[PDB]
RNA sequence: GGAAGGGCACCACCAGGCGUGGAGCCUGCGUUUGACCAACACGGGGAAACUUACCGGUCCAGACAAGCAGACUGAGAGCUCUUUCUAUGGGUGGUGGUGCAUGGGUUCUUAGUUGGUGGAGCGAUUUGUCUGGUUAAUUCCGUUAACGAACGAGACCUCAGCCUGCUAACUAGCUAUGCGGAGCCCUCCGCAGCUAGCUUCUUAGAGGGACUAUCGCCGUUUAGGCGACGGAAGUUUGAGGCAAUAACAGGUCUGUGAUGCCCUUAGAUGUUCUGGGCCGCACGCGCGCUACACUGAUGUAUUCAACGAGUAUAUAGCCUUGGCCGACAGGCCCGGGUAAUCUUGGAAUUUCAUCGUGAUGGGGAUAGAUCAUUGCAAUUGGUCUUCAACGAGGAAUGCCUAGUAAGCGCGAGUCAUCACUCGCGUUGACUACGUCCCUGCCCUUUGUACACACCG
């Protein structure tokens, strides 16, 4: 996974480059085995899940996008 | 059991003597909020000149 | 020989300099050059503060100010004689550092 | 038309100050001189810097549109983003927004 | 709060040889500020032993400290059946 | 190594949690202040008090000697605390407030207990005092009543050298009282009784 | 009091300087709350996590004192598994209510307040505390049924302003010489001389200096005032700190192991984490930032400050010097400073030119593409492109009299990252030096059917 990074924005590289939590693998294992009820949205969107709902709050680009609360 | 990193932030630090975690001042490294190091500047040495 | 250097911290004008002339005078009674005192750039901690514990009314702030005030002295002798002559006493307030010099 | 060729392809979008300037002096072309006066024999070697940067050696970073979603060069609504939707930079809006 | 016998006896091994107790309240800081017990435990048995009449106390500026008696010296002597 | 600004400021610090740690200890003895000094080797913390043969009881001494040297991380047999008694209790300013504090406690009427704060202040020798309650005595809206006589200064420079004042919150049955106690002390030359230093008013003459 | 006199104040005016309200921006008030001259960048309140008081699971932090490897979830958190906690009696926590139960303001920056004895009145009360002349001042001289006194003011303290006087400086400097650098000498840059000499230049201490003294006039021959020489200073020199009595149902229970009462005290209103929210927006208002340009933008090249702050050495958390790499943003190496040593060698303005009066190169709101830093997790910062309103702003409205206003930056607080408040310095003026016209404040006389006191 290092030629999507290397064409990935400035913000997926730094990231990635910067490390990984346990939750994330948690949540790869997680979703292969599947093939999505967490409330972790900070997790950049790489290629291996393309093919949604998160906690609100109240009820190329991070998760952080539909959490939306009001 | 305060799983969150509470390296820094305003959750590591309380004032000394009251324990606010608000109004911290830490100039000189004092670590107290403004009310309790303003009732003990005389204390410390803190004292009006003008 | 081996030239000893003691600092003198303080916070009050009058201490510092009594024991300062008395540590000096001392040093000439066993007929010690002294080079000083060397009295160095007081340093000033200032701190603003509001009196009001919630922030009601006009905003009046304090200003806590305090001096520090410090002196050196340099004497071109053994240390031992350094510290015959710095074991007299002393008065609050007064800190004493000895240094090879 | 009588503005100086260091502004007077600001007016044409995609080029302002900047890329006008790495324009008028890659290809060797007076700087002095009003746009009036500019003829035919360079205003080939003018479009040529302008459409063809990298060929120029253009600084790789000064291109705009950079990295498309994949080349170096000079939809947000369909995938249902909050940058296209949506104020997107996160602004307090409590007190602005009184244009309408 | 349970306590395990090892803990409580070098909770009690140090209020005996040094009788003199102080504490911080930050049970987060999983050792005591000399032994390496978690500060949870020295305070809640200190706490326990509050309204025992075997030791008093005094809270200055978010800090425990606490004051031996007779009753104290006494306890630890029944308590170790020395 | 630590500098000299952080090290002043944990000294100062330390000085005021020591007092805190002391007043909040010697309710039953009246803590009257402390005094601190640093000799070669040895870090001296002597502590005041009104009544001096209670604070002995020798070893509570001991004990409290060791306080400061394991609490603060001081090293052993460089740290000395002794007790030491009052050289006039009625002219020490929370003197006089925790002995108001504890006489409202004990059960006496409060106007009964100032009054003998207030002679008993006389009779050390002081220039003036004022005592101010401030607070429910006995009803329920809340009122300020003053006690004062001899010169009694206000303003200026002299206000924070000439005068000894105290403050304290006595919690009593049906809330907390707030009382005031400022005592005026006059020209010592020596310096035992209050400052060492006339006032800018007050000018002597040499008779011709 | 839309009554008569006296006095004072850029939170009042006259004479002005800048501005706000008009544009965009961000920040508070009208998805936690407090606050209505004296709320509205205030709670030091610039909230990514806590802060947190608003909206899933979790432990008991119920102490003291009758009875014994599987699945779900965000999270093997909890439940399957392991193992020797109760029924009360009650305690701790509560940023839960009560600031109208309490404890610990730009009323009033004005000069005011009160005992003791004495005099007057049946008494509330009154004189002292005042006709008059002065003062910033109830400051003083005097008058005097008052005399003698307590606060406040003054006096006091801090800093700056002057010292070719003293004290003495290798963690600070000045000069000469010697050496090396260039055009003997002379112009000239750097390096030593453990004393070349000195403290004139910077530092910090003791001291001095100014007290209105002399000059003239005025006033009473007082108190003092105006204009003069001199002097650094003739305003107590300037600016501050402290600052009396009497109150507000002024603010704060959400600063306090300050606290009384009511409420939760176990499907907890605390506690631990997860996520969100306070950042909402059709709208009204409040404090500031950036402009409307040519007195300017933009691009070269001269260059002059103070305040303060700066490490745990783990490779290294702070200040960072220097070298290298990188357009810039940023990265590696050599390292110094726990500090007058190292950071610290510390902008508007000023010659020169492209603009050329055009919403234009003033302006950059707003957008997209992109790189990296901070942070555990995205805030900010680099590059280019986009180029909105805006052409001195209605009623109203705020600050200010000298190195002041106004203009430009620097430091600190805030801080894992992100600048409004507190100070610092730079350039540097117009008018006024009067008054109570308005807005107030103080005193005397006077009127009153008010006394919650004219919002009567
Ligand atoms: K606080
Ligand atoms: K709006
Ligand atoms: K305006
Ligand atoms: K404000
Ligand atoms: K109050
Ligand atoms: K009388
Ligand atoms: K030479
Ligand atoms: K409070
Ligand atoms: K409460
Ligand atoms: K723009
Ligand atoms: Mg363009
Ligand atoms: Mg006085
Ligand atoms: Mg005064
Ligand atoms: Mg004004
Ligand atoms: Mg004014
Ligand atoms: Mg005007
Ligand atoms: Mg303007
Ligand atoms: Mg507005
Ligand atoms: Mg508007
Ligand atoms: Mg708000
Ligand atoms: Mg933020
Ligand atoms: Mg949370
Ligand atoms: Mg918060
Ligand atoms: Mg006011
Ligand atoms: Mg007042
Ligand atoms: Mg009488
Ligand atoms: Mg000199
Ligand atoms: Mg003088
Ligand atoms: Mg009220
Ligand atoms: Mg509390
Ligand atoms: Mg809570
Ligand atoms: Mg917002
Ligand atoms: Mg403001
Ligand atoms: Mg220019
Ligand atoms: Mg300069
Ligand atoms: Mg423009
Ligand atoms: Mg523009
Ligand atoms: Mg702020
Ligand atoms: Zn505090």
């Amino acid at each position: 996974t290092e030629d999507l990074v290397q064409l990935f924005p400035a913000r997926p590289r730094r990231r990635f480059s910067r490390g990984l939590k346990r939750k994330p693998m948690a949540l790869v294992k997680k979703l292969r085995k599947a093939k999505v009820r967490t409330h972790l949205r900070n997790m950049i969107i790489m290629p291996e899940m393309i093919g949604v709902g998160i906690y609100n709050g109240k009820c190329g680009h991070y998760l952080a996008e539909f959490s939306l609360s009001y | 059991w305060n799983s969150h990193p509470k390296n820094y932030g305003p959750g590591s630090r309380v004032c000394r003597v009251c324990g606010n975690s608000h109004g911290l001042i830490r100039k000189y490294g004092l670590m107290c909020c403004r009310q309790c190091f303003r009732s003990n500047a005389k204390d410390i040495g803190f004292i009006k000149y003008r | 020989q081996h030239r000893i250097r003691i600092t003198l911290s303080s916070k009050s004008v009058k201490n510092l300099e009594k024991v300062c002339s008395d540590l000096v005078r001392g040093a000439k009674d066993k007929l010690l050059r002294v080079k000083g005192p060397v009295r160095m750039p007081t340093k000033v901690l200032n701190i603003t503060t509001r009196k009001s514990p919630c922030g009601e009314g006009t905003n009046t702030w304090d200003r806590f100010e305090m001096r520090v005030h410090k002196r050196v002295i340099d004497l071109v002798s053994s240390p031992d004689v350094v510290k015959q002559i710095t074991s007299i006493t002393i008065e609050p307030g007064v800190e004493v550092e000895v240094t090879i010099s | 038309g009588k503005q100086k060729i260091m502004f007077a392809l600001t007016s044409i979008k995609g080029v302002g100050r900047r890329f006008s300037n790495i324009v008028c002096k890659k290809a060797d072309i007076d700087m002095n001189k009003r746009a009036g006066e500019l003829s035919a024999e360079e205003m080939d070697r003018l479009m040529a810097v302008v459409h063809n940067p990298r060929q120029f050696k253009v600084p790789d970073w000064f291109l705009n549109r950079k990295k498309d979603y994949g080349r170096f060069s000079q939809r947000l609504k369909k995938i249902r983003n909050h940058r296209g939707l949506r104020r997107v930079r996160g602004q307090h809006t409590k007190t602005t927004g009184r244009r309408g | 709060m349970i306590i395990s016998k090892k803990n409580r006896n070098e909770i009690c091994k140090y209020l005996f040889q040094e009788g003199v107790l102080y504490a911080k309240k930050d049970y987060n800081l999983a050792k005591h500020p000399q032994i390496d017990v978690p500060n949870l435990q020295v305070i809640k048995l200190m706490q326990s032993f509050k309204s025992k009449e075997y030791v008093r106390e005094t809270f200055s500026w978010q800090h425990y400290y606490w004051y031996l008696t007779n009753d104290g010296i006494e306890f630890l002597r029944n308590f170790l059946n020395l | 190594q630590i500098s000299k600004k952080k090290k002043f400021v944990s000294d100062g610090v330390f000085y005021a949690e020591l007092n805190e740690m002391l007043t909040r200890e010697l309710a039953e003895d009246g803590y009257s202040g402390v005094e601190v000094r640093v000799t070669p080797m040895r870090t001296e913390i002597i502590i005041r008090a009104t009544r001096t043969q209670n604070v002995l009881g020798g070893r509570r001494i001991r004990e409290l000697t060791s306080v400061v040297q394991k609490r603060f991380n001081f090293p052993e047999n460089g740290v000395e605390l002794y007790a030491e008694k009052v050289v006039n209790r009625g002219l020490c300013a929370i003197a006089q407030a925790e002995s108001l504090r504890y006489k409202l406690l004990g059960g006496l009427a409060v106007r009964r207990a100032c009054y003998g704060v207030l002679r008993f202040v006389m009779e050390s020798g002081a220039k003036g005092c004022e005592v101010i309650v401030s607070g429910k005595l006995r009803a329920q809206r809340a009122k300020s009543m003053k006690f004062k006589d001899g010169y009694m200064i206000s303003s200026g420079q002299p206000v924070n050298e000439y005068i000894d004042a105290a403050v304290r919150h006595v919690l009593l049955r049906q809330g907390v009282l707030g009382i005031k106690v400022k005592i005026m002390l006059d020209w010592d030359p020596k310096g035992k009784l209050g400052p060492t230093t006339p006032l800018p008013d007050l000018v002597t003459i040499h008779p011709p």
